[PDB]
Order: C-alpha cells, then sequence, then structure tokens
RNA sequence: AAAUAAGGGCGUAUGGGGAAUGCCUAGGCUCUCAGAGGCGAUGAAGGACGUGAUAAGCUGCGAAAAGCUGCGGGGACUGGCACACACAGAUUGAUCCGCAGAUAUCCGAAUGGGGCAACCCGCUAUAUUGAAGAUAUAGCACACCGAUAGGUGGGCAAACCCGCUGAACUGAAACAUCUAAGUAGGCGGAGGAGAAGAAAACAAAAGUGAUUCCGUAAGUAGUGGCGAGCGAACGCGGAUUAGCCCAAACCAGUGCUACGGCAGUGCUGGGGUUGUAACAUGCAGAACCGGAAGUUACUGGAAAGUGACGCCAAAGAGGGUGAUAGCCCCGUAUGGGUAAUAAAUGUGGUAUCCUGAGUAGGGCGGGACACGUGAAACCCUGUCUGAAUUCGGCGGGACCAUCCGCUAAGGCUAAAUACUCCUGAGAGACCGAUAGUGAACCAGUACCGUGAGGGAAAGGU
RNA sequence: GGUUGAAGGUUUUUCGUAAGGAGGGCUGGACUGGUUAGAAAAGAAAAUGUAGGCAUAAGUAACGAUAAUGCGGGCGAGAAACCCGCACACCGAAAAACUAAGGUUUCCACAGCUAUGCUAAUCAGCUGUGGGUUAGUCUGGUCCUAAGGCGAACCCGAAAGGGACAGUCGAUGGCUAACGGGUUAAUAUUCCCGUACUACUAAUUACUGUGAUGGGGUGACGGAGUGAUGAAAGCGCCGCGAACU
RNA sequence: GUCGACAAAGAGAUAGUGCGCCUAAGGGCUUCCAAGAAAAACCUCUAAACUUCAGGUAAUUAGUACCAGUACCGUAAA
C-alpha cells in the first residue's frame, strides 16, 4: 500500500486493455485471466479511495 | 438449501428399478436436488467423432439414496454431532 | 481510445496499395485525438485521420436486438512506415 | 386379384381435423393478525446507452459496469435464465445469506447557455506541443435567509384527511323551486393518521361537565311546488381518557421621540391567565444451529398400495420423491444463537386598574345548519354603519320581563377513528386457463391512431 | 372404492311417471364417491347474442392497365417466368439521370426454396450468414435574423395561470474557400491522380495607434419588357486516326 | 494476371492551337403602381485600456483545420 506505491500500480496495472485488445486480434490462450485482472484493477482502485 | 449426502461418498440406492447398485456419488444438483452415482442409471444417448449410441450416467433423486453405515451393511439416517461430525443414528459408529 | 484494428477485405486491400489502417475507436472521440492516440500508441506518425460512425442492425426475429454501433477511424501512415498489428 | 349402380341413402369399423371435457398448477380474488406509510440537489420516479472466454433477448450491474470492500452465518462446490464443446476459481476455506460501505455514464426537477429528452455549445482556474484544431479535473440556475464561511425548497408518487372551486344525466311518470349533490371532476398542503378538541356548552327546577367513534333514541320532532323527497337533537349504554400556555394591568434594566424629571412608543426579564369570577449488566432484536421414530412377502416399469409384525409423538400442519408415506428428504412442535439498535434497575381585605375594537351587534345580498324567508333563533361575510367594561357582555329557536348557564373577538394538545403503492405470518363450503387481475406464457407486449388513447390470442411430451 | 386400473371419451344391457340411476366391453393412466344435513357462479335452442373451430355457395369470381413475345445454350432432380446470346416490341419534357420530404439497411456477395411473391421457380426488395456509408471547400452546428415561441423585472387573475420590455431561441432566407478524371461487388466535389483556393497560430524582416456591447455606409431586395454582345448544349462541311469490304 | 472465359499495365493518339450557323445563362437598361424583409458578415470613427509593451500592415517558412449526414429507393415493388 502506502499510496505511492499503489496509486501508480492501479495505473501500471492496466493491461486489462492490451489483453483485450490481444483477444479481440486472436484468441488468446487462457482468456479467463481478463476477467481475473478486471476484478484486480477494482480492487485496486477500492482499497485506493479507501486509503 | 443443505445436503447431507456430499461428492464422494460410496451409497446405496433403495428406491427405483434398481434398489440396492452400489456406487460413489459423482456430481450433485443442489437446486434440483439429484445425484449422480456412478454405476446407477446407465441411460443411452444417440450422439451424431464418428460415435454412435453412447452410454452416460444419468441423475437420481437423493430420496431414492441412503448412506451405508461403518456397522453391519444396511442403510441409515445421518444425524449431526459437535467439528460437526455426521454420525448414523443405527449404531453410532461415525 | 482504441478498442481493435479493423481486419476486413476492403481495408487490407488498400493497406497494401495505400498507407491506410483502420481502427475500431470510441465513439466520443475525435480526429484530433485519434491521431494522438494512435501515435502514442504505435509511434509511426499517423497523418490524415478520417472517421465514420456506423449504426446498429436493429433486427427482428421470432424478439428484436440491436447491435452496438461503433465509430471507425482510418488513419493514413507516413510512407515508409506501417503498423505491426 | 376380386367387386362394380354413372352416383346417391342408411348402419358398422378405421382414419384426418379440431379443440371441448377430465386431472394438475407457474397465476390470480376476498380477507385476518402485527407493522410501515414515502424517494429526491450527497441529484429522485422513469428511461437511453453500455457491461460476458462465448452473448440475440431477459435478469443483475454502471467505464471499479452478471461486479469491489468490511463484519457475522455457512462448509463443497461455483462462474444468472443456459444447456454443449470448453476455460478457470475454491478446505490457505470459495459459491451463497444478513447488515453496513465504495463506484454509480447520458437524459430526466436537470440547476453553466441552448435544444428537436438521452444532444450541441461555453466562461474562470490549473496541466498537456499550449498555439491554432482540441483536451483532463474543479467551480459556474433560481427564490428565501446568514451580516458573513453557508443552510432551506424546487420534482415524483396508491388510498385516508383538510381547504378553494364545482356540473349534468337521473327522480319528481312532463318541468322551472327541489333532488341527483356539495357527488363526479379541477387546484394546493401536511401526517401516519388528519380534522375537532377544553364551553360567551347542554339541560330544566333535577342535573352533566373537552373532542372523536359505535348502538339506540328514530325514520321521531321537524322540513318540503307540504310534491318527489330530506331528516336531527336531548337523554341512555360503551371504546379511550389530559390538560394546559400567552395579551393586558404591575415591577426592574434599556433604545428613541428646566437644569429634579416626566409622558408616549419599542426590547429582555419577572408577574399573570378565570365565571363557586394586578394592589453499566442481563431479556427481546438478521441471517442461522439442532430437531424423534419401518422391515418384510405380493401386484407392479416404478410402492408411498395391500397383509403381517414394530417404534416416535409438546413433532399425525404442509410439500417433494417412478402410484396414495407420522418413521426417504425438506420440514413441523419444543429448544438455542444473533450485529446494529434495545430492556428493568399561602391566607384575608376598602378603594383603584386590567380581562383580546373597526370587535360584538344592525341594514342590504348570499351560504351552512334536518330547517326552501317562514313565527326563523345560532354560525361565516361581499358592502355600509357601529357599542359598554363585571350593578358589564352572550345564550336558553321571533321578541320582552324574571330565573338558569357561560365569559367571545389568542394559541397548542395523545387515545379510541379511515385507508393500503407496501411489509412478515396465515386462511377461504374462493377461481382453475373463453374461469381468476387486461396480463399463469419475453403484457400494458404485438397490433390500431398524428395524438390523447384502445388493446388481444398464447399452460401441460 | 382405485395402477388386480379413478375421473374422462365410445358402444351395450337394465330399472324408474320423468328429470335420471346402476352394470358390461374398448380407449384412458390417477383420483373418486355412498347415506343424512347445508350452501349456491345450480340446467340453453333461439337475444340480426360473444370467442374458437369447421362447412355451403365451388374448384366458382379472380390472379390487379390489350407495351409482346420467339428460339438456342448454362446451372439444375425439376425451366413459358432464372443467367447468357440472337431476334421482336414499348417509353423516351418519359417508363431516362441527380436529389429534397420520407423510409432507416430495403444496398453488395454466397448458401435456401420452408413461410412471403395472388402460379412454379434453380429467382428475389424473402430467410441465414459475411461486408458496405471516409469532407478545411457539398448539407446543417460552432455565425445572423423573419413569422412565431420562451421570457428575469413589471402588470393582471379563486388556484392552475394570462400578458409582455430587455434578453434568448427559431429557416422556408442572408454570410462562407474546388474543379476535371480513375478505381471496388457495394463509397466517392470525401479515396487516388492533376491543378487551385480560404481562415487561424508560431518563428523572422521592414514597421506603426491598436482600439467595441456605441455612431455611420453597405449588405438590401417589386411586377412586366428587352436591346447589343455572347457561353454551355445542338446542327453542317473539310481535314486527321482506327476497324471492315 | 484471376478463375479456355475474362482481363488491368502500354501503343495508334499532343488523332485541326478547325471553320460557320446557333447560343442570356446572368447582370444591366426602360416603364408601371399595387411602392416591393430583418439582422449578421465587410469598411471607417471614437469612448475605457496601454505606451518604447501588447495589438495593426506587408513578404517567407512551418504547423493546424472541429461535430453530425454521405449506402439504397425517391413520377415508386423501398
Amino acid at each position: 500500500s502506502a499510496a505511492e506505491l499503489q496509486e501508480k500500480l492501479s495505473q501500471t496495472k492496466k493491461v486489462y486493455a492490451d489483453l483485450k485488445m490481444a483477444h479481440a486480434i486472436s484468441p488468446i490462450a487462457n482468456p479467463l485471466r481478463i476477467r481475473s485482472v478486471r476484478r484486480t484493477v477494482a480492487r485496486l482502485a477500492t482499497e485506493l479511495t479507501k486509503r | 438449501i443443505k445436503l447431507k449426502i456430499k461428492s464422494g461418498d460410496i451409497v446405496r440406492v433403495i428406491a427405483g428399478d434398481h434398489k440396492g447398485a452400489e456406487g460413489k456419488v459423482l456430481r450433485v444438483y443442489r437446486e434440483k436436488n439429484k445425484a449422480i452415482v456412478e454405476g446407477v442409471n446407465l441411460v443411452s444417448k444417440h450422439t451424431k467423432p464418428q460415435g454412435g449410441i453412447v452410454k452416460k450416467e444419468a441423475s437420481i433423486q437423493i430420496s431414492n439414496i441412503a448412506l451405508i453405515d461403518p456397522k453391519t451393511k444396511e442403510t441409515t439416517r445421518v444425524g449431526i454431532r459437535v467439528k460437526k461430525v455426521r454420525f448414523s443414528k443405527k449404531s453410532n459408529q461415525v | 481510445i482504441i478498442i481493435r484494428p479493423i481486419v476486413t477485405e476492403k481495408v487490407t486491400k488498400e493497406s497494401e496499395v495505400l498507407n491506410r489502417f483502420g481502427f475500431v475507436v470510441d465513439k466520443k472521440a475525435n480526429k484530433v485525438q485519434i491521431k494522438k492516440a494512435v501515435e502514442a500508441a504505435y509511434g509511426v506518425t499517423i497523418v490524415s485521420v478520417n472517421t465514420m460512425n456506423v449504426r446498429p442492425d436493429r433486427s427482428t426475429k421470432y424478439i428484436s436486438g440491436k447491435t452496438n454501433a461503433i465509430k471507425k477511424a482510418i488513419v493514413q501512415v507516413q510512407e515508409g512506415e506501417t503498423i505491426d498489428f
């Protein structure tokens, strides 16, 4: 946490909108990681607003 | 909704065309209250991977299924003793 | 802003002759933003963006359903450079 | 092969057609008991657009988008209707339930301006080539008050209740007075109720003592082109029970409008209010925990059925299971556990002064009182006029005298009473798919109209 | 009473004054009902009654401008209607091209002949899958205003509300820089080719009073008639290029 | 070259710099009474503002030009 290693983490962990483009161009090996990262970014945003 | 017969439990059929076909519970539909026990309800399916008439395991009502007691072989009802371990109310041997 | 690239026969038959590439971009984005997005997402010096809005199918069967209208952008990349995709 | 009357009539059998009947329920109807009666500028009701490994609809949810976090319960499956090929998560304890939080695009009171709802276009501060074309965040509507940092209200939505307006058909066997009816309709506000409510009241020689509601009184008195019709009150029996605060006279401080101040009008404090009339620990409280007892032979696709022999019962309500089950399952009676909240521990008195003024009455024109101008009391006023202060004033159905009762022109007040957009539990000599809500089923849908609006059919392997 | 076969449907026998009761065979595969007493959504053949289903007229009217068709090949199981080719005919100030209002994917390709097409269909504006609409100059907004609408303030009205100044919206009008060819099955003043134009910003030089919401000019306008000159289309002639006899 | 039926790069072909007739398209002009929109845009002036600034003019270079429609029918089978 520490509000410094997490504010940048919530922005650098947005590989969700790169895996989504990869899957849209061609089906990826394990498509179930999209949902995992889409909920991990939400967890990060929740922890960030809770501080 | 709670159930007293989970997956991986050797049971015995007490009602139906079989009425005594033992087996092991594989899958449990809790909403429909029906368990699939291996070896019972061998139904045929006409699948159109060249394949003809395949054999499959069909579901059966949990009311027609009873657990086998660790004592002499006979169907029994189960209770709860607390851990919350379940015993058989016919010999008290868990 | 960029959702996915367009891969159809009409766009692939011109991505070779000319240097035009298609993208499916957000609905509420303008050419000034599309150019900068493709620029600082591929680094290919995008020129001459052209946007085009599509419409939903609004089909009906026996039940109705639309098909999520979008906006497509055709970028004209500089000569000598190409997009990887 | 046979038969043959081209064809028709009658009787039997077997087919197609159709959906009635029978059985069943996914849904409805009328209610009982106990609660609750609102949401919204921290942005409502109602929508548009999006969101899935796969996604056309429905459901859920909003760019954190079939989901995120915390506290409890729970213990093996889970990724909604939805399956199938799959791919993943999960005893380190998932999925799921209860409560409390975060995010919550656009339109819509819509509130920065505009507009053809889901759109367009801005200003001021910062940062991005900053500079043109543009962007990311915050603040930018109106009315009131607060002196100023800022608070209050805009709108929507069942019935009950209050106030302002307010018809006609109909009946009178016609019709105008009258009824229908202060009904239908329109407008505004508030609460779980609202209104009313504490005597200028009834009553009658005996008495009662605020209001509201129920039964009688009573279809009585009365009213009425005395026609149709309308229709009290007193008293009695019950539910509930509760009574109080100001203005004024008077006493202090204080502001304004002859060298003691006084008078008038303000503010605060005291005084004063009437009808025999100043000077922490336990119970309850969310999900939840646990909850008794049957074997055999026969028919049968299948036992719950039949026969035999047993057991439980503070549990023989109900539902499901291959046919009808107290002992197969979920349950039921009894018993535990719960977060927030909670539960019991002054007297007398002469004189003087004050008791609500454009007020009570009265004239003119109306309205409500069962009461239609009639012998017409009582209550309100659109216009005009206009009294006294307690040996005073009002009422006791025109009015006068005597007796009796009360004390107007200021205010607040629970209970018993009415309703259901809802909530939890439970019933029906209630319906069973042309029935029951228009809608048991992708129903206010498909179709019809420019629009207000009208409005179906459709259950079963 | 009933899965050793209930209700329901179809035939048959018998009993009663009748409404009706009882029994048997077939289908049917789960409920039903005697006696006494009670209640009522308690009985259809007619209301030019209502809803659904099905007949008759009857294989009858009709198959929607009397502009017209014939043959040979192709796919195909199947061709009077589809595709190709040669002939014939019709419109041609049109039945031709663009496009506004409006429709809102009907556009293009491949599979299909179930329903749709007043016939069949291998066809389709039909069904199912894959695509298709590219603007500094075209049409609207970011510019302006008319008729009209809203309208703080103000004036009226039981309430809702009405009028209306400033202001603010409102084209059917004013202002504003582009033309000719080519390509795809579907887009082309948009893409490409050739050649131009307009507005804004940042640098550099020579420079300097810039300057409205205020004043003024222009924008800015009728009917009819029309010389002279002269475009684009159109007609005639010679020359030149290509093909054929 | 795509799958023999099609078929784009290229050549004839810089194929008259051809002649005559014809050609108001529009703007002007004449006349008449029924007397024939508004505002924005464009030009000029000044009020407040500031002076060696900022803004204005001319020439060159570079950069930037936004949002919505564009298919198809449209004297009709849409």
